[PDB]
């Protein structure tokens, strides 16, 4: 009364508690962000040099995984495709066209194409897309319906918290190893069984070996 | 003894309010930490 | 002697502890001008060698494969370890009922919330990935990753944490009264502010002191413990590890008596030139002094039981690694820090059985800067010796301390005397309150008779 | 500021014929030390090499070799 006035109480109150909501609301800025689909680049259609459209070469066309993506059931690392894949069939559909122009530029010269890696790892993290492949994992539980996309985004952010939901729960991700390749397919009503069934039949390792720190990093 | 604010009316409505943003805040925590991804 | 000599009011007390602040900038002696001035170019210093050790790496300094803690954790746990005197008689002195605490008790817990934000940097400096410190804590992230917390660094950081704040709020529950008896002594409209918000009204109210009594009586009960396991936690970040001269159960309490030690020896040497230089004689007094000193005696003493603990588990052992210890120890290319460790903690405590030494002002002040120094040969001791020379020989090499760690040491004592003058200009350094009320407790003692 | 860089990615213009992408190749070469060679199983990772092993068809490499070839 001598110095502050009569609503010096409530704002001290007031002071405490909205100090105390923006230490709460700091915190959620940063997790929101660092969780953010912007800075995981997840969902944002990555621009390509030549805008290769995914939709229309699989749902269209119909060109299977494994004709451009070679070595996916071979090694770890999924073949970006040559020049010389993409002109075995440009070397007479829509040739003289501005958008493949660039795929036209490269096989005259060595010069690459120089796609954009949207599902980029940050290399001390050794994924294997062999045996994903082999042990009944499809594309579209892990990639999203790659089928039906124009330009390729990230669906999902290559979290070491969702790689190790699969290595410990893969009885809700596992598939027939013939329906790997299938972007019609559909996990079942319960599933649950024929995962563990799956599982079982294929030798999944238990989430201790799968969760192991040197099955990813090295 | 009894304490200092013994016998305001203003005081379980602030422990409604303290309480109710403290479960506020401890759910959307939760969900930022646990079912965001 | 006593330790509030006569000739003091209640008024006396306020105007003499709380017209050292509240004067104006102008008015600022020059002695705590130069002292800053020194303070804020070793805190240049300390500006200088962090930035060049975010720019370089942790390979400026000596540490190498088998020593990979060095001078960093000696001065860590110097740092930390400088707390502990303060904390107890914040604390301990409290749940005693010893009356010296009245007069001390501010200054050492300010030194000691400086000393722990002295060496809780060091972690971080130390750390190699220093942006990382933040892992070491459990905090909800996208990997599921966890601390492990079956380390003892796990426990360091709950317990720096935890001694950090506590502390923190146990010194701005100390200072509330002080708060409102500076906004009372205020004159400048605006300061008074300044401590009005950080007194929240006090009143002096004799229902507030009754809840204020007991939440310092609890706070006391609460820091005792809270300071001898955060002690005992730094004793055990070598004391779980396999390490021969690590690998010593007597190390909690040890470091305990070793940061009672450290800690009163710095208390002393800051008392002594606060109370010749401002006019506190009738409150820090002689018996003050001799008090402190005795329970410096006694924790080097203990000190000095656990050095003997070590030589005897060395002797007593038919283990190898035990032997070439105390062999490394005594006769080593290091064995420097263990001779001088042994004149500075145990021959220069002898004269403080001696009740003149003890009295005696400049042997206090050389008594504490010759501990201070043989506390650091001890931690010296403890961490690099016993890294120096380990289990295979051929991993066996030299730990030379470079230019750079010497250089973040100055540093951190310079952002200690910066962060105590600037405690010393805008607080008072002893507590306005429980000082008068030691006033009126010697009062009805004498009507007692 | 984003998680990562823009990390571009450069196939080939040609497929090489008897290389998997990602599968290291092993091909048996000859080092010399004083003239005198020894076998090599040198590992081409993707067209480069990275790793000397010894040959374990060769005389005077019987799958070990030496730090010179090991350093090559
Ligand atoms: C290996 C692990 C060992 C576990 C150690 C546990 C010790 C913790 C004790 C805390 C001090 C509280 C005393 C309060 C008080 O001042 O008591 C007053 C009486 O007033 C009261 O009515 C009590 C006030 C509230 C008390 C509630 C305490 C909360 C529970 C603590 C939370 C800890 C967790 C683990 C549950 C008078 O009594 C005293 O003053 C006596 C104080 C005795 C100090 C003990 C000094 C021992 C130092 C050794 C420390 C050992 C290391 C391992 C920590
Ligand atoms: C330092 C780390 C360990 C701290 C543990 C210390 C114990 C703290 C809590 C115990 C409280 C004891 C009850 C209070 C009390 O009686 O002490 C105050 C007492 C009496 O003072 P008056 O009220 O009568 O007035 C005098 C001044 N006006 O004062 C004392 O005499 C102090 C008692 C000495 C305590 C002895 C503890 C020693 C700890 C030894 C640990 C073992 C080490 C083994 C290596
Ligand atoms: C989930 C377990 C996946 C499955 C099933 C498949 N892929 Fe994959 N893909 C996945 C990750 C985590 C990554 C990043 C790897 C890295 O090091 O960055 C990839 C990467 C690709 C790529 C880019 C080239 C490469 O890194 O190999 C391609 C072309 C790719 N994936 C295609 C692809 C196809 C067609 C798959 C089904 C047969 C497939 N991947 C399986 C995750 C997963
Ligand atoms: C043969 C099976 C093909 C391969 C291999 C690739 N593409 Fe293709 N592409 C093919 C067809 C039949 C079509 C559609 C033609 C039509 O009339 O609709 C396309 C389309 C494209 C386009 C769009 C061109 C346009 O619409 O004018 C582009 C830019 C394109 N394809 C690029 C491309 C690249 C870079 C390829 C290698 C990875 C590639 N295609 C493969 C036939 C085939
Ligand atoms: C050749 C005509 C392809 C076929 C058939 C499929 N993909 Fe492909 N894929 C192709 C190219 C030229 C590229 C790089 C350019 C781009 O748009 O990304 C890719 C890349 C992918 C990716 C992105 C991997 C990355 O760069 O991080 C994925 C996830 C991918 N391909 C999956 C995928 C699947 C599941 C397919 C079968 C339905 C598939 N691709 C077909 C070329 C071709
Ligand atoms: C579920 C859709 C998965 C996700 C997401 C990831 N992985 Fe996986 N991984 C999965 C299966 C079914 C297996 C089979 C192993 C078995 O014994 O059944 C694996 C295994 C791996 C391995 C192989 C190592 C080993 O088996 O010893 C590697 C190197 C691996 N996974 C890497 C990896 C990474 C880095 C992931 C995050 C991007 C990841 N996997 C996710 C299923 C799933
Ligand atoms: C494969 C299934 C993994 C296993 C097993 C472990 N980690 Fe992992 N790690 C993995 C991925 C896909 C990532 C990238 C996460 C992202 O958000 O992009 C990581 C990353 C980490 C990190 C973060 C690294 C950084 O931010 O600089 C850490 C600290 C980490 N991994 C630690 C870690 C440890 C200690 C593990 C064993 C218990 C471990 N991971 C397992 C994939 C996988
Ligand atoms: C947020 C508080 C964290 C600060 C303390 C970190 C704990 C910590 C971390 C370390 O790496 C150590 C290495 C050697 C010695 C002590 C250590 N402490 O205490």
């Amino acid at each position: 009364a001598q110095i502050f006035p009569r609503n010096a109480n409530l704002l001290s109150r007031l002071s405490i508690f909205a100090l105390v909501l923006l230490v709460v609301e700091g915190i959620l800025i940063l997790g929101v962000y660092f969780r953010s689909n912007y800075f995981r680049q997840v969902n944002v259609a990555i621009e390509q040099p030549v805008a290769f459209s995914h939709q229309l070469h699989v749902n269209v066309v119909g060109i299977d995984c494994r004709y451009c993506h070679t070595s996916v059931d071979q090694s770890y690392f999924a073949n970006i495709p040559a020049t010389e894949t993409c002109m075995t069939c440009h070397s007479q559909i829509k040739t003289y066209s501005p958008l493949l122009e660039k795929v036209r530029e490269s096989y005259a010269t060595g010069k690459p194409i120089e796609w954009v890696k949207v599902y980029d790892l940050p290399n001390f993290v050794y994924f294997n897309h062999s045996i994903h492949v082999n042990k009944g994992i499809g594309c579209s539980t892990c990639h999203g319906q790659v089928n039906n996309m124009p330009v390729v985004w990230q669906q999902q952010a290559l979290y070491m918290g969702w790689c190790l939901n699969c290595h410990r729960n893969p009885e809700l991700y596992v598939r027939p190893r013939e329906e790997v390749y299938n972007m019609d397919y559909v996990p079942p009503s319960n599933q649950l069984e024929i995962g563990r069934q799956l599982v079982a039949e294929y030798g999944i390792m238990p989430p201790d070996q799968l969760t192991n720190c040197y099955v990813c990093h090295r | 003894m009894q304490p200092e604010w013994s016998g305001d009316p203003e005081v379980k409505p602030v422990f409604l309010a303290v309480t109710l943003t403290g479960m506020v805040a401890f759910l959307l925590m939760v969900w930022l930490f646990a079912f965001y991804w | 002697e006593a330790y509030l000599l006569p000739g003091e009011t209640y008024t006396s007390i306020s105007a003499k502890i709380g017209d050292v602040p509240l004067t104006p900038p102008l008015k600022t002696p020059k002695g705590w001008l130069a002292g800053f001035s020194v303070a804020f170019f070793m805190l240049m210093i300390f500006f200088v060698s962090v930035t060049w050790l975010f720019i370089r790496g942790v390979g400026i300094w000596g540490i190498n494969i088998p020593v990979g803690w060095g001078m960093d954790i000696i001065n860590f746990v110097w740092w930390i370890g400088i707390g502990h005197a303060g904390t107890l008689i914040s604390a301990i002195l409290l749940l005693l009922n010893q009356g010296w605490r009245n007069s001390i008790n501010r200054f050492a817990e300010a030194m000691t919330l400086f000393a722990v934000a002295c060496a809780g940097l060091y972690p971080i400096l130390h750390l190699g990935r220093p942006w990382l410190f933040y892992w070491l804590i459990p905090y909800p992230n996208t990997h599921g990753m966890w601390p492990q917390f079956r380390s003892a660094l796990a426990w360091d950081v709950f317990a720096i944490s935890t001694y950090a704040t506590v502390s923190l709020v146990f010194w701005l529950v100390g200072l509330i009264p002080d708060f409102a008896t500076l906004r009372d002594r205020a004159k400048n409209i605006w300061v008074k502010r300044l401590y009005g918000i950080a007194a929240l009204g006090w009143r002096g109210s004799a229902r507030h002191w009754h809840r204020y009594e007991m939440a310092s009586i609890l706070l006391a009960g609460l820091s005792t413990p809270l300071v001898v396991s955060v002690h005992s936690i730094i004793s055990l970040d070598f004391a779980i590890s396999q390490v021969p001269g690590w690998q010593v159960t007597v190390f909690p309490p040890y470091f305990v008596a070793g940061a009672v030690f450290a800690g009163f020896a710095m208390v002393l040497l800051l008392m002594i030139p606060v109370r010749t230089f401002y006019g506190f004689e009738n409150y820090i007094t002689l018996h003050h002094l001799d008090v402190m000193a005795k329970v410096m005696l006694t924790t080097g003493m203990i000190v000095v039981y656990g050095y003997f603990m070590e030589v005897f588990a060395s002797l007593y052992s038919g283990n190898e690694f035990e032997e070439y210890l105390l062999y490394n120890r005594l006769f080593g290319p290091s064995s420097w820090a263990y001779w001088g460790l042994l004149f500075c903690n145990a021959v220069a405590i002898q004269p403080l059985w001696f009740k003149k030494v003890r009295q005696n002002i400049p042997a206090l002040l050389i008594i504490s800067l010759i501990v201070s120094v043989g506390m650091w040969l001890e931690r010296y001791v403890i961490i690099v010796i016993s890294l120096e020379r380990d289990f295979l020989p051929s991993s066996w090499d030299i730990y030379i301390p470079t230019i750079w760690d010497w250089s973040l040491y100055i540093g951190t004592f310079g952002l200690f005397f910066t962060l105590l003058f600037l405690f010393i200009r805008v607080l008072p350094m002893i507590n306005i309150f429980e000082m008068r009320l030691f006033l009126y407790q010697e009062t009805e003692k004498a009507k007692q008779r | 500021c984003t998680y990562q860089p823009r990390q571009y990615i450069a196939p080939f213009d040609r497929q090489p014929e008897g290389r998997v992408p990602g599968i290291p190749q092993y091909f048996a070469s000859t080092l010399t030390l004083g003239g005198y060679g020894t076998g090599v199983l040198v590992r081409s990772n993707e067209g480069r090499p990275t790793k000397v092993e010894g040959n374990p068809r060769h005389p005077a490499s019987l799958g070990g070799t030496d730090l010179f070839a090991q350093a090559e």
